[PDB]
Order: structure tokens, then C-alpha cells, then sequence
RNA sequence: AACGAUAAAAGAAGUGAGAAUCUUCUUCGCCGUAAGGACAAGGGUUCCUGGGGAAGGGUCGUCCGCCCAGGGAAAGUCGGGACCUAAGGUGAGGCCGAACGGCGCAGCCGAUGGACAGCAGGUCAAGAUUCCUGCACCGAUCAUGUGGAGUGAUGGAGGGACGCAUUACGCUAUCCAAUGCCAAGCUAUGGCUAUGCUGGUUGGUACGCUCAAGGGCGAUCGGGUCAGAAAAUCUACCGGUCACAUGCCUCAGACGUAUCGGGAGCUUCCUCGGAAGCGAAGUUGGAAACGCGACGGUGCCAAGAAAAGCUUCUAAACGUUGAAACAUGAUUGCCCGUACCGCAAACCGACACAGGUGUCCGAGUGUCAAUGCACUAAGGCGCGCGAGAGAACCCUCGUUAAGGAACUUUGCAAUCUCACCCCGUAACUUCGGAAGAAGGGGUCCCCACGCUUCGCGUGGGGCGCAGUGAAUAGGCCCAGGCGACUGUUUACCAAAAUCACAGCACUCUGCCAACACGAACAGUGGACGUAUAGGGUGUGACGCCUGCCCGGUGCCGGAA
RNA sequence: GAAACGAUGACUGAAUCCGCGCGGACCACCGCGCAAGGCUAAAUACUCCCAGUGACCGAUAGCGCAUAGUACCGUGAGGG
RNA sequence: CGAGCUGGAGAUACGCUUUGACUCGGGGAUGUCCGAAUGGGGAAACCCACCUCGUAAGAGGUAUCCGCAAGGAUGGGAACUCAGGGAACUGAAACAUCUCAGUACCUGAAGGAGAAGAAAGAGAAUUCGAUUCCGUUAGUAGCGGCGAGCGAACCCGGAU
């Protein structure tokens, strides 16, 4: 437990509710987390513990620099405590090294990628996930999202070798209600069991189930999302 | 000056009684912190002061009509010379 | 018809034009985790004194929370402000907008939280950590001495910084017992005669090689450029050195001495009942916090504000003759609140309304325990109509021959049961449970004996109809529908088979994500998250499962 | 609408006297006027305030008010 | 201005008035606190600062926007004026055009008045000749689910 901002709960904006549920909680704090990892570049450091913080599903490692300044950095699948960190495109590809992608072995297994020099990793963080390089194309190296899809990305990107893992959300069954509630307030509200006024599946005399849309009128089964722009160009295979 | 600021003595019988052992009272004005009159009442009856207290004061009454009434609001003050008792005569009253 | 809860009232005496209804006395009865006490908020003078007697007071009223007049409220340290910051509010300069205006970093406002110097008594008719009395503490400004030198920021660091459950040890507040101590007297009804009865039986401060559980702890040297924008004699990291034990540092509290106060009562005057003066003892044993020691121990996951004060550290800086710091004197101390009601005739309910209101204190005896239940201290109160009568009927209770669900839509209602020991306890089961299953027994008093003590066991004895002897105090079982479960809901006719839920499934979403609020290529929420994530929809523990029909609509893809 | 001209958000984009606009699509002829700079009395409107008047009222009328936006009701806007 | 005055108040006391009070006219001086409010905070009338002038008491400045600078602006006005934005009931015996309307309301700006104004005009006479207002033309021309219904201008008279 170790210097760390203040986390405020709040589920809406200016106004009014914007992203329903979501209420509950239990006070947690911020911590302050190096993904970008560049302006330490070319500085070892060694696992000084790995405390388990919340807003994550994922490890967190307490890495220090010979700097003298210490910085909580995502942990991945298989560091232990006291090992070695160190960052700079010189780096042994290995668990916790980060170095972009122009220097990461084809077939190599890493996380916390960025999608643009710096403003921080992005793509796999949360728990447990891995995103392993394809081959390197001219600037843009071909990779496999968890979700199974393919992204050109500037090699130009640092990268953690390694894949996150803090366990798995598989045997993690949230036992019964109100574990819930340790998170997030009392979720999903089945629109069936609402009113012609307040939600599309409303009334009915009984039990219905026709339409099938959203709280508004969309629909949700099968029904792209995903607009016509830049990104699109830049990337290989939506579907699956 | 001095002589400004002070409203009246304060009459009543523990003031009068209050008096008997060099404890003087009177009514000052609402806003007149506690130095300001401090000073005043020395210069006027020329004389220090060991201690001072005050507090301000409501009023709202009537006989009749149905004109209700009205708070009045006042700030008795207590004074307590040094051992150099008394003031003027006034006090002897 | 009503006079607003069925907590009762009686007599005497007094006042008065007039009193059931005011005052005094003596009794009775009701509350006592309160119907006592202290605040908050809210209300304001409702407080105290003297008058009053229209109207208000469900009745009288000579009285009142009502009317009139006068009085009352006192703080360097208690709360707040001149200090801090949270949500949120606002916001120069910025981003947006038909207008009005919408957002927004720093900054600022903003407690309900942080921080911070006093205690013990006395006492006006009415105030009190505010006034007095005793002793104390804090800051500030000056003088004197000591000192002999730096002092050290709107900046860095350290720190303030913080959860839930359970738990060891010492202690106090507080409470109990006694042929302890002090004081007052009397006792008679049959007895006691005091080893009876009643009452009191220490609070503050200062010193004491006194006792004392518990609690806290690295310092130092150096290294490195890459860390704290910078600087550092600070902080972090690296390593060296001793950090077993321990050791220190600190003492909740007790004890002794001193001293200040208080102390049952005593005495005196009395204008009728206050005023004034004085004063004893302070033991041994037992219990004991939700507090104190302390930011104690263990365990747990859903993983538990910020900011200033504070501590150290430099920049800059004036200064190293007269510094910072200590002490001893002195002077100094601002504004606002402090009366009274405050679980209630003084606040919200149109009424002095059977309701609603946050926090704290909350005695004793008995009963495993207890903030339960019964009685009762302190204290508070008998509820602002009253008296008779003793019919029908209505409400709230007690008992009821014989029968025992025959009642009836339904055993609705009302009984039975009813606590704590011991013995005993089915199907079925996710092996937890079903269980307090079901059923049976005990339970008081005396004495001896032994036990871990309050208490209890063993044996004998005793009394009643009866011994959790009075109050609190499960009726039980078989079988089926629905829903798995705890939970949630129609404030004022529906609590449920409703909703939610853990679990499952489809699908959308590549991250300025899908999605949503919005005048807006602003801002923001999703998320300071990133696909084992987030959105949407449906299903709803667990178990075995979940088929056939894509003509039609939709959704995806193809696409001449 | 056959519908001109004025106007403007969006794209465009001219001349200048043997020049430019219009005279209700459009053309010629005929005709009236010169746009893309500006300031300007006066007659016009209303009525908080003032005076005068009234085949206006004279107190359930007249203003809500012989005065009060008070009492009283509402958290408030507000009503009164 | 000349006997009275001492406010409504209907009261008592004290008093003031020809070196003409009082009252009426007309200029000055004072004018706490809040309020655009503007030293900073603020739940209005309260709470806290600072700099300067200084006997201290006490005085004054301390807001944002335009401008060297004077100096101007922020606020408030019953209705009237223009402008930016702009309903619906209702009619049409229903209703979507259309009507009700560009009215009601919101907002901005302004004054005592505004707005408009000195012609790339209107008109058919080769006429008038800034703007505005009243009369008339006329409910004519025309607009219109050519329905409901809406409704000009020139000329001419007059204010000026
Ligand atoms: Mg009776
Ligand atoms: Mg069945
Ligand atoms: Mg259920
Ligand atoms: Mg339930
Ligand atoms: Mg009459
Ligand atoms: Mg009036």
C-alpha cells in the first residue's frame, strides 16, 4: 500500500446518467501505472514486490530504478519477486523487458502494446491476455489481438514480453449476489420486465419477447457498429 | 475619540450590585469590538481594564395594535478596572 | 356527539370576589434504556422577577408555554471564523454556443472530515471550561541574560493517511459486599438492643532511586548517474558497518507525601423559609466499557479521502560585531454563538395533534447472558373536564360444564407450545443440512459431602395443587404448486409465482471503442478502463438436458 | 404557381457609357433610376408621474387596497 | 412668509420663535451597511486583507471592459420602439396546407420616443419626386386544400 492518487466513484456526467448501473463500491484508490515506459528506457530495475490492486484483474509490479524512483508497472504472467527489469530497445527479450516491436522475434508472446508512440500501452493489459507478433511488414508489424484480429502497427512501439495473466476470471465465480455489489450496482435490468412507456420490450399482458433492439431503437444481435474511417485501412479482419 | 461609541450605563441590580465590587456595565454599540471600546471607556473615565467581556442582545415587543414589534438589538459590555477601584461616582449610584 | 391514549387518586391547610381544577404539606399510583439526563437541528425570548386576568388553554382557573413591564445571556484555550481540504460549487487567462448562455486547468468557496493552548470548584431569581476563587497552558510583541552562530522558502522529501471481522494483556469511569472507617440518633408493635437500622466512605494539581502492563524504535559511512524540474549537509535505490537477546525511549494507571476543592451532616438567625459559618472517615475484598493503554495481535478481501499544521532540506536572500534557540520578567489576546424548549404542549405535523426527529449518558436487585423481562434509585410524571350509575348494545380483557373444527370460503380468531439443563431425534440430501426435528425427563427449599468458583454434582430431608412457581417466553407433523437461495416492490386496498440474483447463452465494441448526455468538429460519462473489458438482450443455484422447420421478417455475407 | 424583385446559408462570380438595374417568366422596342459609405429634425407611439374634466363608481361599487400587496396560504415561483 | 411652531397620533414634560421660527420655493453640505456593487470571500445588509495619507481616532484606493489621455461601459425603468428566437389551443363543424401568428412568450439593444429616411423608387402621366402618420382608394387587384379564410398599392385628400 504505497503512494497513490484518490479514485472518485461517479456513473454519469454533467447532467444526468449516461452509462447505466453501476453504483456500488468500496472506496478504492488510483495508482499511478507506467505503460508508455520510454523516458526510463535504458535503465534496469528489479522486482520489488507485486501487490494486487483493484480497477485491474491483473497484477501489479513494484519495480524500482537505479534512479532512485520507484513505478507500478502491470505484471506479467511469470515474474517472481526480485528479478530483473529493464527497458530501452536494449533489452534481453524477456518476461517484463520492454522493447518495441521492430526489435520482438516473430512468434513472440508480448502484451501491453501501444497503437502510437507513447501516450501508453493500450491493447492487452487486463487480466491474463496475450498478443503475439505475426512478421514485420515495412514500418508496420502484423499482430493478433485477443480478440483474433490483425493490426498493422508501427513497429516504432515499445511492448512488454510477456503475456499478463493475475490468475483467470475462470473459476472466479463471484459466488452468489452482492458480490456484485462489492463492484458494480445491481446489474442488468430486463428491459421484458419494464413498461411500453420506459423500454421497447416493455408491456405485454404476460411474457413477451419480439423486435429484440436496445433500451433504444438499434437492435443488438449481429448488428455492426463500427463506422467507415481511418483505423480501417490500418487494420486486417473485423469479423471474428 | 473616546467619549463616542458607549450607549449608556447599564442599570439593572446585579450590574448595580456588580458595581459594588468595581465590576462597571454598560451598553456599548453592536459593532464595536471588544478593543476599540476597551479603549474608549478608559479614556472617558480614565482608568485601565484587567478584563472585558461582551455580548449582543434582541428586543422585539409591544403593547398592542396590530403593529406586532420589532427587535431593538443592544451589546451590554462588562468591564473590570485594575485594583484602582471605582469610577467617577457614577457608580456609587 | 365529543372534551384527544383506562399511568388512578385522597385528605388537610392556604390564597381569593369566586376554585375539583392555583400554592403548601402528607400519602397514593405511573415511567425508570425511560414518560430521567446532555446536545443537534429547528424555534425564539418561549428563560427569571413582579404584575395581569379579555381572548388562547377542548372544562374551572385566583394559574400557564398566554397579556404587560423590567431583568437575564460575559470565554486567548468550548464550536465556528481570521487555517486545511472532499463531493460539489466557482473559475483570470482557454474550449463551445441564435440570444440568454453551455463547459473549463490553476486558483478559490465549500464539513459532515483534518488541525489546534485549561482543569478543579463556587455561585445571581435567571449565565458559566465564558464571571469569582486556586493553580495551568498557547501565541504574539518588548526588555534582560545565556548564546555564541546563520536564518532557512508560494520548491523537494518525510509525515499527516485512515478498511472489515475477531482477539491477548494491564487499567480506569463506574458498580457491588463487609462485625472495615466516620456521623446522626432511635429504638417500643412479639423480638433486637447492636456484631441492629440510615447515611457518607475523594476530585485537581506538584514532587516522589515507588510500583507498573502495554506500547515505539535503526544510526551511520559511503556509491552511482540515469530519480525527486533545479539545488541539497534532505529523500529513494545500491552496498559496508552493529542492528540475537537486548537495549533503550514512553509510561495507561496505581501507590506515598503535600496541597487546593469537595465532603454526610452540625450550628445560628429568620421577615418562613432561605441566608450565613463550620466539617468527620475516606479500608479490605470483588466486578467492570462500546473508553484509556496503543497507529497492540491474528485473520480476511470486496483491497479501504485530500489538504494544511508539522519534521527535515535547499533556492533566493539580508546577515556571519549585534543570528536561530532557551529561560526570566512584562504587555497582549479580535469577530460570531453561548438564556429557554430540544423524542417535544416550545422543532415538522392547520390544533398545548396517541405520529415523525440525528447523537451521547442511561443506576440497583433478581433472571446463563443482555440496552430483554419484572420491581425500583436519582429524577420525572398522574397525560387541562368532573361526578354518579352499573341496563340494552360496542370495544379491550379473565374464567367456563360436556363435546372438541361439528364453525367456516379458510381452525379467520383465540388457545395449546413457550426459557435453560440432560437424554433422544425420520424421510430426503449438493452430506452443510433437514433439527429446537419428532418424543421424554429435570427446574423450589434445607443439610452434608466433594467439585474450578459465582455457581455445580452426589446423597438424605422438607413444603404446596403447582417449584423458568409471578413478567419476558417455538404449537408440531405428512404431502403437493410456484420460485432455487438472502434480498426487492405497488409512500395512502396487491410483498407475491413480481423484480433482482449467482450461473448460462447470443451479439456488438479496437479504443478519441461500441454506447449514452449535450445548442457544441465544447465538454463528459463509459474508463484514468482496453476484449478473460465494456455495451446490449434474453435466461436464471445445481442436475440430466434443450429436438424438428430458415418459406416469410430481421441480421450477416455474397453480389452478375 | 408561367412567378418577378427583394433577402441570404452554400457553391460560384460581371461590367463601367457607343456603362449598369429595374419596369413580374422571356425578347426587342419604349420608359423610370444610377446600387455595393454615412448622419438627419418634424408630424407617429405609449403612458410610472402631474393637472383638468366626466348623462364614471361611491364601499359585495370603484384599483387588490377609503390602503395592504399587509394578514393570511405556499419549500418556492406564486396567491392574496 | 409674517405667529406661530414643537410630524401622522390624537400625550406629558422640555422648549424653540422679528438679531422672524414654522412652512413653501431654490441651490449646498452630511449621507452607516447592502444592492450593477466593483478590495477578496459571501448562503444581501455580513466576515477577512492590503497599500497610501495620518494625532491616533479617522481619510482614501484597491472590479472587469474600450481607449496615450480625458473620458465612456456594466444596473434599473409601467407601457411604447427595433432586433435575434418564436408556440399551441383554436378555425377549417375531423385533419396533415393553410388558419390562430409571426400574436403569446424568451432574449438583446435604445430613447423619450423610436423606427424610417433623401431613389439602382413608385407609376403608365414620356407623372410624382426622402421617411413616417390619419383619410380614401377597397375589402377593389390578387392570394387560397382557389376550402376555411387572408388581403395590397398607385392616384386623391390631410398632419408635417
Ligand atoms: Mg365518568
Ligand atoms: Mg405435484
Ligand atoms: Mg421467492
Ligand atoms: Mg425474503
Ligand atoms: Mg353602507
Ligand atoms: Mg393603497
Amino acid at each position: 500500500l504505497t503512494e497513490a492518487l484518490p479514485k472518485t466513484g461517479g456513473r454519469n456526467n454533467r447532467g444526468r446518467i449516461t452509462s447505466r448501473f453501476i453504483g456500488g463500491g468500496h472506496k478504492r484508490l488510483y495508482r499511478i501505472i507506467d505503460f508508455k515506459r520510454r523516458d526510463k528506457s535504458g535503465v534496469n530495475a528489479k522486482v520489488a514486490a507485486i501487490e494486487y490492486d483493484p480497477n485491474r484483474s491483473a497484477r501489479i509490479a513494484l519495480l524500482h530504478y537505479a534512479d532512485g524512483e520507484k513505478r507500478y508497472i502491470l505484471a506479467p504472467e511469470g515474474l517472481t519477486v526480485g528479478a530483473t527489469v529493464n527497458a530501452g530497445p536494449e533489452a534481453e527479450p524477456k518476461l517484463g523487458n520492454a522493447l518495441p516491436l521492430r526489435f520482438v522475434p516473430v512468434g513472440a508472446v508480448v502484451h501491453a502494446l501501444e497503437l502510437v508512440p507513447g501516450k501508453g500501452a493500450q491493447l492487452a493489459r487486463s487480466a491474463g491476455t496475450s498478443v503475439q507478433v505475426q512478421g514485420k511488414e515495412s514500418d508496420y508489424v502484423i499482430v493478433r489481438l485477443p480478440s483474433g484480429e490483425l493490426r498493422r502497427v508501427h513497429s516504432e512501439c515499445y511492448a512488454t514480453i510477456g503475456a499478463v495473466g493475475n490468475a483467470e476470471h475462470k473459476n472466479i465465480v463471484l459466488g452468489k449476489a452482492g458480490r456484485s455489489r462489492w463492484l458494480g450496482r445491481k446489474p442488468h435490468q430486463r428491459g421484458s420486465a419494464m413498461n411500453p412507456v420506459d423500454h421497447p420490450h416493455g408491456g405485454g399482458e404476460g411474457r413477451t419477447g419480439a423486435g429484440r433492439v436496445p433500451v433504444t431503437p438499434w437492435g443488438k444481435p449481429t448488428k455492426g457498429l463500427k463506422t467507415r474511417r481511418k483505423r480501417k485501412t490500418s487494420d486486417r479482419f473485423i469479423v471474428t | 475619540s473616546h467619549y463616542d461609541i458607549l450607549q449608556a450605563p447599564v442599570i439593572s441590580e446585579k450590574a448595580y450590585s456588580a458595581m459594588e465590587r468595581g465590576v462597571y456595565s454598560f451598553w456599548v454599540s453592536p459593532k464595536a469590538t471588544k478593543t476599540e471600546i476597551k479603549d474608549a471607556i478608559q479614556q472617558a473615565f480614565g482608568v485601565r481594564v484587567i478584563g472585558i467581556s461582551t455580548m449582543n442582545v434582541p428586543g422585539k415587543r409591544k403593547r398592542v395594535g396590530r403593529f406586532i414589534g420589532q427587535r431593538n438589538d443592544r451589546k451590554k459590555a462588562i468591564v473590570r478596572l485594575a485594583e484602582g477601584q471605582s469610577i467617577e461616582a457614577l457608580a456609587g449610584q
